[PDB]
């Protein structure tokens, strides 16, 4: 649900 | 103490404003990649209700001074298109507001 | 075709500047959470090699305008600090620089 890639 | 009433009372008022909790707790760099890199002094209400048990904070301006940490790291690392960004920006007005 | 021999090579140079292959493959949103509704347009090398395979493009400039979607599509969607959005803007110009 939360941020980028990574 | 008189002032950890407050506190207290502050908090609550705030934490309503996060039905999801997305506050509540430590953001991890496994729920948020990167996140430790690049937010160098974490917050959450979840510290700052520790902080306001252990009489760290010595007067209001310190404790709001821990809930503008929280947004701005919220603000820095979420874009601004989501839920994360838009709660924080909307917190931080809203909740210096209810604490003038 | 001819057209084919050329946009094969471009495709080829360029992917090398990609090692860990970040743009070899679509995007889903269970690694990028949110991608989908953000980038409308999704890009990347391996559906421009079907595109070269199926002769879709019919100009260098038809290739050039994929190439820039996929590194823009990047850009966008990812942080300033990250790798993605490092090798977007690094590769975009020079890939123009080198198929011109």
């Amino acid at each position: 649900g939360k941020g980028g890639k990574g | 103490t008189p002032i950890q009433q407050l506190l207290e009372h502050f908090l609550r008022q705030l934490q309503r404003k996060d039905p999801h909790g997305f506050f509540a707790f430590p953001v991890t760099d496994a729920i948020a990649p990167g996140y430790s890199m690049i937010i160098k002094h974490p917050m959450d209400f979840g510290t700052m209700k520790d902080k306001i048990v252990a009489n760290e904070y010595k007067s209001v301006t310190e404790f709001k001074a821990d809930f503008k940490l929280m947004c701005d790291n919220a603000m820095t690392y979420n874009r601004p298109d989501t839920v994360y960004y838009k709660l924080a920006k909307k917190i931080l007005h809203a909740g210096f507001k209810m604490m003038s």
